[PDB]
DNA sequence: CAGTCCCTGTTCGGGCGCC
DNA sequence: GCATGGCGCCCGAACAGGGACTG
């Protein structure tokens, strides 16, 4: 139960850069730390073992170090693969432990959430239900935020969300969000609003409609 | 009465009586242990209680082996071992594996118990008597003596030698590549296979043994950090000689010139091709020390020349298995130690430098012992004999804790020396 | 009653034969006296009447105790002992109260007719033979042989011990939670039982020895603290050493001193810090034994401080397992040291003093090293555990010592107690030749056949010196040179010798010695403010060597 | 040449046991340093340590789940197993079995990993999804870009194969990861085409759900009012 | 080198103390 | 012609081994 901590959760950089990630412990683990690379796919590889030794067949642009309680990994000069999640494992004493991982992303000139709200498809309502999809696409960075308002009145029941991963091509994020109400309740109102608060416009980008 | 076999007679060197050594203080932890392991030894009757009437003695103490976390009684049969010797070295000496040293990985098995199954000579038993201390001297000592071949007595392996050559005959004919050597309570097994295979082939020999009564200790490998158990094996390769080297300055002060004159002088005893005249002339008259000196083309000529002579094996050295063995250890500093093993003065047979085990705890005592042990082990493998040790420490101190850090079935013979830093003869840089 | 215990077999020293020593005539009074007692013993089975074939005999006379004016049979077994095999003595050190644990109930016993109760090996008795002469020239005396451990015989002690031990063995394993401190014919039995179940046990034990020949007379301590054990007094909560009435006589002779000094030591165990080195040297030198001796004041000072401490009585405490042990060392006079082993703030378990100076050229870390070394062992023996130390020496001082010393060494877990006089190295050689100082080239020599020789230096500037010496040898002189250079020189200087001997002696950072020369060479080093010595192989022709060599080679043969 | 492959039931009912199998090759579980380890990874969260089986059988368990775990092997078949008793939704995750090995006096690491098995706990009964189109209205259509969406609601278990115009469309498509709603999966995708194309040129949602052996297409007809 | 001498360390003897 | 045995202490003598000088 040696807590391993990686304070730096989501870190964005750019090709050619040089980065360093921090893995702290809870007690002098005498350099018994290992470093793991988990690509978006899912495979997990061994980068460094014994806080500073490189695993066979690993780019020389890889090195990490530390001592006692503070340890850090430093990727020389970024390549397009390196952009992935990283984990450090403490093997100084069972139970073994890993950090909370550090997602290494890619910096891309900010962009605004191209919003789009939708009515409860007939067929859906035909069966006795009503959802209200609202796509917030290709925005940057990830830190966005949705708000639902029915007839000006805010709603929290039935609000589901889903965040996509950084698109490896245009480095952006998208985010579906659905409002699930009953049929009768859908037919018990008129206005449904989707407000997207991004770090771009002081004013929440809004898109709405009325049955 | 463990065995039908006929007891072989042992008669100590003429004009010498049995051992009469005193019993040194023992710490509870060791007593408690020593008691138990002795009791259950008496039951099965490998040992017997005895009283004042037996005028001999020997000391015992025990060590909680880190090898297996199981205590091991230890009897210092050095005197006795000494007092009896036409026996084991002459009459029944156990040959040496020229190539045991030539293997890549070699492990040691504590084949001690293999002895508790041979009756010890009827008469020769008074000699192995030993005693057990009593905390605060609550009660007298508890004395005992051996009835079967005792552990740690040069005689045992010799006597058992026969029943052992047999036990190994199969395993050796079905694994010719492996080499096996026995030195007292141990079995030196060495192979050329990957460490992974060796590790196995050993653990396989363990069976062939058990299939024969010989129970060998159970070593433990922990999954936590310092994988000490990774060292269990020995590797007769990272065993490099340690030649002497002459410094390397750009500008040589007076001071610096003498140093190099001395060393070069001392070494002259080792290798005769060391000349100093043409190089010492540079110091002709009573001058300050701190005074820089320009190395003459006739000087720097032999400096870098003499050094050329300090990079190879000595002037035709030979090891005579008939002579004894000596080893010296000089505290070099900051955990480093050095040693030379010679039979004759200045005709070193081996020079080296025991670096340090990360578990030195900044304790010279602890380090020294480890160096002794280490050095010793090398000797057994290499020449198959234990060297007498000139221990760079004060008896009174070494006698106070050498046991605490000790971890061997045997014990080498030693003496003390307060010989100051002659010359950095055995190089530190 | 005699014991049903097996009889330990004893042989005579290899190749020897029994003692056949003539009896001296005695008075009708003495004889008819011996007969009384010797008869009684014969009835009690203690001895038997032997036949005429027994050729052995040992002298036996009699003596009266001025008190009751009764008589006793003393046998001079002197010769037998010269012929009795050697035993491996089992008693190995006297137990100490410090090692006792606080027990609820305690009892102390003593066995009667200890020796006279253990059988003597059948095949040996014949050697215990002895004659009790007849009143006159008549028929030979009465012949007697011993059947039990004869008092005054070599094996007697050790044999009766094993007997008492083998006898107790059953009882112990039966009640493994009762401690029985046995010493000779005395037993300290204690346990954490109620005064009832305990008493019911002691009894259970007395019957046992009784059933085994060991009579446990009514001279045993029960519910009677103080318990008079091993020369002490045991109190439920504490323990004191039985009063020490030191001889305070008017006329002092060497002998009477030993009776004091010794006792003093005996007191050194509980009485905090005791100096005796003072009046110790009063015995030094090849002296007599009855010869009178003057009471020096330096020595009269030890008695003063000592008698003072002995005035106010103290007390020691029992040991507590859980609470680890602490040993505090103190610095005293030159050579002396003191220590208090304890567990709680100021509850002394035991105290003592170290004085032995190992070697000639020593210093003060060494002594402390040695001090700790000894203390440890002494603890191992008493509590079987190594103690935690508190020493008058700063981590710094230590850390420098060993890291430099070429001799390996160490000290167990300890802390530094700030309480002078503190211990530290008084001087320290240099690692590199210093600049701004003459580089003296010392040397010296002598002739064994003459007992004379000279010794002096030759600085780099030209300076010289060559004092002559009488009755000294090389080692002396080459040591002597190094002395000059440490008078005839500044607060900084370099030196050069060809003697490892002198060289080593110095490097060791000596802070005291037996010889004054070196004590003085010590004094120079502490005085100055920067020294550095180097070595060179004499007779090799090295630089500034030849100079002084020749300069002192005046008389190098014949 | 070393490889490991996790085997399993991928889907287990609550309070039932499941037994993962690590079939490896390239090393034996007999050779001294070797061992096999079982790492877990819930949906989205970080890595966890389950247990490690060693050659000497001195296995170690994550103190948090020793009561429900149990490791073992079959050295001859090069397989390694991990059994979990009384599982809970919280156990739904991807399990990795990696080849662990102690190299020297200081180095011990999970040198090679597997791809993992997706084990999910859910009383749910394999049910196909119901698809619904997404066409904008009350904001009719722009001489620019329009975004059409598709909704896949209430199916079990994962996953689903969604495409636009039977593979024809694929540049501005966004299929979002599903979520649980009343112990049932739901998800949507949003494709974006220039107005010059839709409605002009039909646009259809391709939804496939292996498990239920169902395939269904939905035509995105523009909003009526 | 063989023969001796110096010097330092260690062991053992003697007396007392205590049992 | 007065313990036997053990440990401690203090002292001095015989003894051992290593280095150095002498012919
Ligand atoms: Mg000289």
């Amino acid at each position: 139960d040696i807590q391993m901590t990686q304070t730096t959760s989501s870190l964005s950089a750019s090709l050619g850069d040089r980065v360093t990630i921090s893995c702290s412990a809870s007690q002098d683990i005498s350099s018994y730390l290992n470093w793991y690379q988990q690509k978006p796919e899912g495979t997990v590889k061994l980068l460094i073992y014994y806080t500073s030794s490189l695993h066979s067949g690993v780019p020389s642009r890889f090195s990490g170090s530390g001592s006692g309680t503070d340890y850090s990994l430093t990727i020389s000069n970024l390549e397009p693969e390196d952009i992935a999640t990283y984990y450090c494992q403490q093997y100084s004493k069972f139970p073994w432990t890993f950090g909370g991982g550090t997602k290494l992303e890619i910096k891309r000139a900010d962009a605004a959430p191209t919003v789009s709200i939708f009515p409860p498809s007939s067929e859906q309502l035909t069966s006795g239900g009503a959802s209200v999809v609202c796509f917030l696409n290709n925005f940057y960075p990830k830190d966005i935020n949705v708000k639902w308002k029915i007839d000006g009145s805010e709603r929290q029941n039935g609000v589901l969300n889903s965040w996509t991963d950084q698109d490896s091509k245009d480095s952006t994020y998208s985010m579906s969000s659905t409002l699930t109400l009953t049929k009768d309740e859908y037919e018990r109102h008129n206005s449904y609003t989707c407000e997207a608060t991004h770090k771009t416009s002081t004013s929440p980008i809004v898109k709405s409609f009325n049955r | 009465p463990i065995s039908p076999i006929e007891t072989v007679p042992v008669k100590l060197k003429p004009g010498m009586d049995g051992p009469k050594v005193k019993q040194w203080p023992l710490t509870e932890e060791k007593i408690k242990a020593l008691v138990e392991i002795c009791t259950e030894m008496e039951k099965e009757g490998k040992i017997s209680k005895i009283g004042p009437e037996n005028p001999y003695n020997t000391p015992v103490f025990a060590i909680k082996k880190k090898d297996s976390t199981k205590w091991r009684k230890l009897v210092d049969f050095r005197e006795l071992n000494k007092r009896t010797q036409d026996f084991w070295e002459v009459q029944l000496g156990i040959p040496h594996p020229a190539g045991l040293k030539k293997k890549k990985s070699v492990t040691v098995l504590d084949v001690g118990d293999a002895y508790f199954s041979v009756p010890l000579d009827e008469d020769f038993r008074k000699y192995t008597a030993f005693t057990i201390p009593s905390i605060n001297n609550e009660t007298p000592g508890i004395r005992y003596q051996y009835n079967v071949l005792p552990q740690g007595w040069k005689g045992s392996p010799a006597i058992f030698q026969s029943s052992m050559t047999k036990i190994l005959e199969p395993f050796k004919k079905q694994n010719p590549d492996i080499v096996i050597y026995q030195y007292m309570d141990d079995l030196y097994v060495g192979s050329d296979l990957e460490i992974g295979q060796h590790r196995t082939k050993i653990e396989e020999l363990r069976q062939h043994l058990l299939r024969w009564g010989l129970t060998t200790p159970d070593k433990k490998h922990q999954k936590e950090p310092p994988f000490l158990w990774m060292g269990y094996e020995l590797h007769p390769d990272k065993w490099t000689v340690q030649p002497i080297v002459l410094p390397e300055k750009d500008s040589w002060t007076v001071n610096d010139i003498q140093k190099l004159v001395g060393k070069l002088n001392w070494a002259s005893q080792i290798y005769p091709g060391i000349k100093v005249r043409q190089l010492s002339k540079l110091l002709r008259g009573t001058k300050a020390l701190t005074e820089v000196i320009p190395l003459t083309e006739e000087a720097e000529l032999e400096l870098a020349e003499n050094r050329e002579i300090l990079k190879e094996p000595v002037h035709g050295v030979y090891y005579d298995p008939s002579k004894d063995l000596i080893a010296e250890i000089q505290k070099q500093g900051q955990g480093q130690w050095t040693y030379q093993i010679y039979q004759e003065p200045f005709k070193n047979l081996k020079t080296g430098k025991y670096a340090r085990m990360r578990g030195a705890h900044t304790n010279d005592v602890k380090q020294l012992t480890e160096a002794v042990q280490k050095i010793t082990t090398e000797s057994i493998v290499i020449w198959g004999k234990t060297p007498k040790f000139k221990l760079p420490i004060q008896k009174e101190t070494w006698e106070t804790w050498w046991t605490e850090y000790w971890q061997a079935t045997w014990i080498p013979e030693w003496e003390f020396v307060n010989t100051p830093p002659l010359v950095k003869l055995w190089y530190q840089l | 009653p005699i014991s049903p215990i097996e009889t330990v077999p004893v042989k005579l020293k290899p190749g020897m034969d029994g003692p056949k020593v003539k009896q001296w005539p005695l008075t009708e009074e003495k004889i008819k006296a011996l007969v009384e007692i010797c008869t009684e013993m014969e009835k009690e089975g203690k001895i038997s009447k032997i036949g005429p074939e027994n050729p052995y005999n040992t002298p036996v006379f009699a003596i009266k105790k001025k008190d009751s004016t009764k008589w006793r049979k003393l046998v001079d077994f002197r010769e037998l002992n010269k012929r009795t095999q050697d035993f491996w003595e089992v008693q190995l050190g006297i137990p100490h109260p410090a090692g006792l644990k606080k027990k609820k109930s305690v009892t102390v016993l003593d066995v009667g007719d200890a020796y006279f109760s253990v059988p003597l090996d059948e095949d040996f008795r014949k050697y215990t033979a002895f004659t009790i002469p007849s009143i006159n020239n008549e028929t030979p005396g009465i012949r007697y042989q011993y059947n039990v451990l004869p008092q005054g015989w070599k094996g007697s002690p050790a044999i009766f011990q094993s007997s008492m031990t083998k006898i107790l063995e059953p009882f112990k394993k039966q009640n493994p939670d009762i401690v029985i401190y046995q010493y000779m014919d005395d037993l300290y039995v204690g346990s954490d039982l109620e005064i009832g179940q305990h008493r019911t046990k002691i009894e259970e034990l007395r019957q046992h020895l009784l059933r085994w020949g060991l009579t446990t007379p009514d001279k045993k301590h029960q519910k009677e603290p103080p318990f008079l054990w091993m020369g002490y007094e045991l109190h439920p909560d504490k323990w004191t050493v039985q009063p020490i009435v030191l001889p305070e006589k008017d006329s002092w002779t060497v002998n009477d001193i030993c009776k004091l000094v010794g006792k003093l030591n005996w007191a050194s165990q509980i009485y905090p810090g005791i100096k005796v080195r003072q009046l110790s040297k009063l015995l030094r030198g090849t002296k007599a034994l009855t010869e009178v001796i003057p009471l020096t004041e330096e020595a009269e000072l030890e008695l003063a401080e000592n008698r003072e401490i002995l005035k106010e009585p103290v007390h020691g405490v029992y040991y507590d397992p859980s609470k680890d042990l602490i040993a505090e060392i103190q610095k005293q006079g030159q050579g002396q040291w003191t220590y208090q082993i304890y567990q709680e703030p100021f509850k002394n378990l035991k105290t003592g003093k170290y004085a032995r100076m190992r070697g000639a050229h020593t210093n003060d870390v060494k002594q402390l090293t040695e001090a700790v070394q000894k203390i440890t062992t002494e603890s191992i023996v008493i509590w079987g555990k190594t103690p935690k130390f508190k020493l008058p020496i700063q981590k710094e001082t230590w850390e420098t010592w060993w890291t430099e010393y070429w001799q390996a060494t160490w000290i167990p877990e300890w802390e530094f107690v700030n309480t002078p006089p503190l211990v530290k190295l008084w001087y320290q050689l240099e690692k590199e030749p210093i600049v701004g100082a003459e580089t003296f080239y010392v040397d010296g020599a002598a002739n064994r056949e003459t007992k004379l020789g000279k010794a002096g230096y030759v600085t780099n500037k030209g300076r010289q010196k060559v004092v002559p010496l009488t009755n000294t040898t090389n080692q002396k002189t080459e040591l002597q040179a190094i002395y000059l250079a440490l008078q005839d020189s500044g607060l900084e200087v370099n030196i050069v010798t060809d003697s490892q001997y002198a060289l080593g002696i110095i490097q060791a950072q000596p802070d005291k010695s037996e010889s004054e020369l070196v004590n003085q060479i010590i004094e120079q080093l502490i005085k100055k403010e920067k020294v550095y010595l180097a070595w060179v192989p004499a007779h090799k022709g090295i630089g500034g060597n030849e100079q002084v060599d020749k300069l002192v080679s005046a008389g190098i043969r014949k | 040449q070393i490889t490991l492959k996790e085997s399993g039931p991928g889907i287990v009912q609550p309070s039932q046991p499941f037994r993962l199998t690590c079939t490896f090759s390239g090393f034996s579980l007999s050779t001294s340093g070797i061992g096999v380890t079982w790492i877990r990874q819930p949906s989205g969260k970080g890595l966890e340590w389950l247990a490690t089986i060693w050659w000497d059988d001195d296995n170690r368990y994550n103190p948090s789940l020793k009561s429900r775990l149990t490791v073992s092997k079959d050295t001859s078949n090069n397989q390694a197993f991990l059994n979990m008793m009384t599982v809970e939704t919280a156990d739904t995750a991807i399990y990795y079995c990696a080849q662990s090995a102690i190299t020297s006096v200081t180095d011990s690491a999970m040198d090679h990993w597997g791809q993992g098995t997706s084990v999910t706990v859910s009383s749910a009964k394999t049910t196909p999804p119901s698809v619904y189109p997404l066409a904008p209205g009350s904001a009719a259509q722009t001489n620019s870009m329009v975004t059409l969406g598709c909704l896949v609601k209430g199916y079990f278990p994962e996953p689903v194969t969604v495409t636009w115009n039977s593979g024809s469309l694929s540049s501005g498509v966004h299929t979002f990861p599903a979520v649980l709603q009343s112990d049932l999966y739901t998800l949507s995708s949003s494709v974006t085409v220039p107005s010059s194309t839709w409605p002009s040129e039909t646009v259809t949602c391709n939804v496939a759900h292996p498990a239920s052996s169902t395939k269904v297409d939905k035509k995105i007809v523009p909003a009526d009012c």
